[PDB]
RNA sequence: UUUCAAUGGCCCGUCUUGAAACACGGACCAAGGAGUCUAGCAUCUAUGCGAGUGUUUGGGUGAUGAAAACCCAUCCGCGAAGGUGGGAACGCCCUUGUGGCGUGCACCAUCGAAGAGCAUAGCUGUUGGGACCCGAAAGAUGGUG
RNA sequence: CUGCCGAAGUUUCCGGAUAGCAGAAACUCAGAUCAGUUUUAUGUGUAAAAUGAGAGUU
RNA sequence: UUGAGAAGCUCAGACGAGUAGGCAGGCGUGGAGGUUUGUGACGAAGCCUUGGGCGUGAGCCUGGGUCGAACAGCCUCUAGU
């Protein structure tokens, strides 16, 4: 049993251009999704700072988004991770802070019965 | 009588954990030199350029 | 046994080119020692730190004066030591820290075409060597 | 100015030198850096002159650069030029030193020259010491190791075959080998002390 | 080149045996045909950098094959954690030479208590892997009459 | 295919680790040590003249 | 005096068995990047031949006869050599 690495480069550019569909069927929004920054949980890298899979509902909540909404304007949500910090809290409010500052929302149309 | 085997499980870590934000200095140690020891800028050779 | 150096260093090639002729052309010890090692291994050519080049010219009675040091092989800095001395220095190579260390604090370094031209005979100068055993 | 002079034709690295004819004539002082970056274009100037009847007449030429200088800051350009000979003697190349050997010759001889001007307006002794003390911190300079033996040499080979021909008739009592005296005695290249002398032709005769 | 004249010379390989003796293998010709490919380790040398070192997991990119080349983010691996004499080389000499006066590398004696790696390529060695090639009844599973 | 070097063929303990021979490198010396050497002489061994060769280490 | 492929040229002396084994320089095959502004229907490659040469040798160059569409020297890369 051994394996060969020989379509890397093959691999490679299949990733990119899967990525330039995803960015043709969605051209105005990034393809990636925006991410929270959590630090690792071990005393050897607890210093660090990286990403996250979500931001939890206390960081919603906070920032001012819904946790319903949050989910179609691109901010995604981990409901396991937990606030015990302020400053986790703070590190991941204005990062939300600063994504809804620079975020276009393009209208939808809506239902409009004559009578109510 | 010693701690426990589990508990020199962690001399590791106690040795381990401060690897990541050694290296981490060594890194912008490293930088911080580079941009004291650099040669000046030899001010002939603006002549042509 | 060793009369041609085991290296490819074009370069090297020519520095022994140079060293060859000076060793049978003149009457220097210096001439006959620095070709000899311009033959040696990789191995058998330690690096020779700079601080162990500061100690040595300031050793004992210093008096440094200014000798210039002739080493055969590369000369690594030590940023273990913040206040580096005026040193001339001739080595086969440098290293980018070590070499503006050299220049920004002191004197200058060289390479052993340009202490031939001044030295041929290796007139007043300190022939060291890095510790060997490693 | 600088650029022009160390073109890739003749025809515009000449016209450069009479364009230089106006700016060293120019009466303000000049700092240090200024010369050395106008000598490394005048240096270019001749590292690419071809024939050797015109590479000996540039040499003239430049030679004569010397006394159109402002009496005030003759010496910074004669100095800058030995110092911008000495830092680049080591990059020529064998068919490209005996150029700059007898560039040097011209040189060395211009210097005199002017000492003979100079000494029909103020002191032969006065303005003597000036230049001595021009090859003090300059190429006979004890502390700096950066200059090669070859100018030094060559310096004392011509030093008095070039003294004759400024002075046809007599040369006046001076300290002309003064640099020399200076450094046979506290250079520390114990090689160019040991053989300097072998190669000077000093004479006490007059001196 | 064929042939003759004179002088000569027990069939080759293996194995055996001090050696042979041997016993083998060889009817002849052509073609095929056996230290290879790979991971690990250590050594020597070459190269790049050097208290550092290593782009190629991946991302960026590459209009003329775009599986190449070129570029670097976050980690990570491996490193990093004083006197005495003998001494290489040099200077001062000075009866020069001879030697002395010294300065003393690597290192060794002595008394003692101023890091040299990392990565790539090669060579030889070793351990595995089908392991230089060929050759020992197998055994097991599953089928056939 | 050619060229150079070229053993051991066995001590010794014990399938081996040694050694030895051959190399390969690094060293320090010829004003230094040596020798399947020979003398001299002291009591066959030992110690100190000739004949030669540069010799010793890791 | 021209004798700097300094990896060259030149001078002197001694030496030369060889298994196991150690070291070094070369010859040859297929293909690969560079090159010879290389060769080829006025004849490539191959083949035979008591043609002529070259090298200690592995090998090489060439003449003749057949032959008919490809091939090679050099520097490196490489291996089902």
């Amino acid at each position: 049993y051994v394996k060969t690495w020989f379509n890397q480069p093959g691999r490679k550019l299949r990733r990119r251009q899967a990525r330039q569909t995803k960015a043709a069927k969605i051209a105005p929004r990034p393809v990636e999704a925006i991410r929270p920054a959590v630090k690792p949980p071990t005393i050897r890298y607890n210093m660090k700072v990286r990403a996250g899979r979500g931001f939890t509902l206390e960081e919603l909540k906070a920032a001012g988004v819904s946790r319903r909404v949050a989910s179609t304007i691109g901010i995604p949500v981990d409901h396991r991770r937990r606030n015990r910090s302020e400053e986790s809290l703070q590190r991941n409010v204005e990062r939300i802070k600063v994504y809804l500052a620079h975020l276009i929302v393009f209208p939808r149309k809506a239902g409009q019965p004559k009578k109510g | 009588t010693f701690v426990s085997s589990t508990m020199v499980r962690a001399a590791i870590r106690n040795q381990a954990a401060q690897r990541y934000v050694n290296r981490q200095e060594s890194k912008l140690e490293r930088q911080v030199r580079a941009q004291q020891n650099v040669i000046p800028e030899d001010p002939l050779d603006n002549v042509f350029a | 046994q060793r009369s041609k150096p085991a290296s490819e260093n074009v370069y090297l090639k020519l520095l022994v080119k140079l060293y060859r002729f000076l060793a049978r052309r003149t009457d220097s010890r210096f001439n006959k020692a620095i070709l000899k090692r311009l033959f040696q291994s990789k191995t058998n050519r330690p690096p020779i730190s700079i601080s162990k080049i500061a100690a040595l010219t300031s050793r004992k009675s210093a008096s440094s004066q200014n000798k210039t040091t002739v080493v055969v092989g590369t000369v690594t800095d030590d940023e273990r030591m913040l206040t580096v001395p005026k040193l001339s220095i001739a080595a086969l190579r440098f290293t980018k820290s070590a070499r503006a260390r050299i220049l920004k604090a002191g004197g200058e370094v060289l390479t052993l075409d340009q202490l031939a031209l001044r030295a041929p005979t290796g007139s007043n100068t300190v022939l060291v060597r890095g510790k060997k055993h490693a | 100015f600088i650029k022009k002079l160390a073109a890739n034709d003749r025809k515009t690295r000449d016209k450069a030198l009479e364009s230089l004819q106006r700016f060293l004539s120019q009466k303000k002082k000049f700092e240090r850096l200024d010369f050395l970056k106008l000598w490394k274009g005048l240096f270019y100037c001749m590292w690419m002159a071809d024939k050797p009847l015109y590479q000996q007449k540039l040499s003239d030429n430049l030679a004569a650069l010397v006394p159109i200088v402002w009496i005030d800051n003759r010496i910074l350009f004669q100095s800058t030029f030995w110092e911008t000979m000495g830092r680049e003697w080591t990059g020529i190349d064998i068919l490209r030193t005996d150029k700059f050997y007898l560039l040097m010759r011209r040189f060395c001889a211009a210097a005199f020259r002017d000492i003979q001007t100079r000494s029909k307006t103020a002191l032969l002794d006065k303005v003597v010491a000036e230049y001595n003390q021009m090859w003090m911190d300059g190429p006979f300079n004890t502390e700096n190791l950066a200059f090669p033996n070859g100018i030094l040499f060559h310096l004392a080979d011509i030093w008095t075959e070039e003294l004759r021909k400024v002075y046809p008739e007599d040369v006046p009592k001076a300290d002309w080998y003064l640099p020399f005296d200076s450094t046979i005695k506290s250079s520390h290249n114990v090689v160019l002390r040991k053989t300097l002398p072998k190669r000077l032709d000093r004479v006490s005769e007059y001196t």
